[PDB]
């Protein structure tokens, strides 16, 4: 996270840290006691599926304080339409091997209904994005969880307000832009998979997933986020199905 | 009704035949008698931050 602040311990209780062989991989969002939402591209290079760990209740990576809870990831489910190494459909649903225990420091973010998210949440201007990713473009990652408030914009306004690179990927109906074009604030590499979370009438909801962008806080560009509202039905159906053997599962989308 | 100001609902809104509207809540919440408000029914409802709520 570039240009944000430390999330005070416990105020980002749905934030997930994903580790592979002990190393920081990506972020994620807890949405109930056994399911985590992340980004599909986080799993492109994984060969060691049994070494994939989700940590809840994490805050400071230098010190174990006892609120952390680690779970092996039993399954990673990715939409059939996602193509490794590309930007579209950048979403993954992770089932933990055992439920986490909800506490003051471990709480799910609400996955909204689609209609509510499209008709209401999509028009709340500001939302929070969080992670232990790089504090600056080409810089070191954070030891404490960082959080940043970013404004959402219409994709038409995104393309018009952004400097044209030409080679850059299209911004599809399964994405949205959020952030600032002045090079001051953005999410970054290492934040991928983490929550874009939106407050409405006293409650927080999952609206986006840190996905991609041109560098980090690059002048003329915004962060691009997976548009979670497009996947609500897909996610709900999967969460009501029985687990299948093998860690990686490709599931048809729609 | 639901399209405009979320039908007055605190969380979810369903439209019914002409003028009829039913608000609903996420699991872990129940709808109050006002027909729009949602109140937690569990210790750790989604989307609430315990250290701020207890603050
Ligand atoms: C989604 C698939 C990948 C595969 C490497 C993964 C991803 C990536 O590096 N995400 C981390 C990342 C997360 C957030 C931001 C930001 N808000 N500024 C930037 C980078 N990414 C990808 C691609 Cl094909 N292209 C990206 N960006 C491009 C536009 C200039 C190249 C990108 O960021
Ligand atoms: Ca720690």
């Amino acid at each position: 996270i570039v240009g944000g602040k430390v999330c005070p311990k416990g105020e980002c209780p749905w934030q997930v840290l994903l580790l592979v062989n002990g190393a920081q991989l990506c972020g994620g969002t807890l949405i109930n006691t056994i399911w985590v939402v992340s980004a599909a591209h986080c799993f492109d290079k994984i060969k060691n599926w049994r070494n994939l760990i989700a940590v809840l209740g994490e805050h400071d990576l230098s010190e174990h304080d006892g609120d952390e809870q680690s779970r092996r990831v039993a399954q990673v489910i990715i939409p059939s339409t996602y193509v490794p190494g590309t930007t579209n459909h950048d979403i993954a649903l992770l089932r933990l091997h055992q439920p986490v225990v909800l506490t003051d420091h471990v709480v799910p973010l609400c996955l909204p209904e689609r209609t509510f998210s499209e008709r209401t949440l999509a028009f709340v201007r500001f939302s929070l994005v969080s992670g232990w990713g790089q504090l600056l473009d080409r810089g070191a990652t954070a030891l404490e969880l960082m959080v940043l408030n970013v404004p959402r914009l219409m994709t038409q306004d995104c393309l018009q307000q952004s400097r044209k690179v030409g080679d850059s990927p299209n911004i599809t109906e399964y994405m949205f832009c959020a952030g600032y074009s002045d090079g001051s604030k953005d999410s970054c590499k290492g934040d991928s998979g983490g929550p874009h979370a939106t407050h409405y009438r006293g409650t927080w909801y999952l609206t986006g997933i840190v996905s991609w962008g041109q560098g980090c806080a690059t002048v003329g560009h915004f962060g691009v986020y997976t548009r979670v509202s497009q996947y609500i039905e897909w996610l709900q159906k999967l969460m009501r199905s029985e687990p299948r053997p093998g860690v990686l599962l490709r599931a048809p989308f729609p | 009704i639901c399209v405009n100001e979320n039908g007055g609902c605190e969380q979810y809104c369903s439209d019914h035949t002409g003028t009829k509207r039913s608000c609903r809540c996420h699991e872990g919440y129940s709808l109050l008698a006002d027909g729009v408000s949602c109140t937690p029914t569990v210790e750790y409802p989604c989307g609430k931050i315990p250290i701020l709520e207890k603050r």
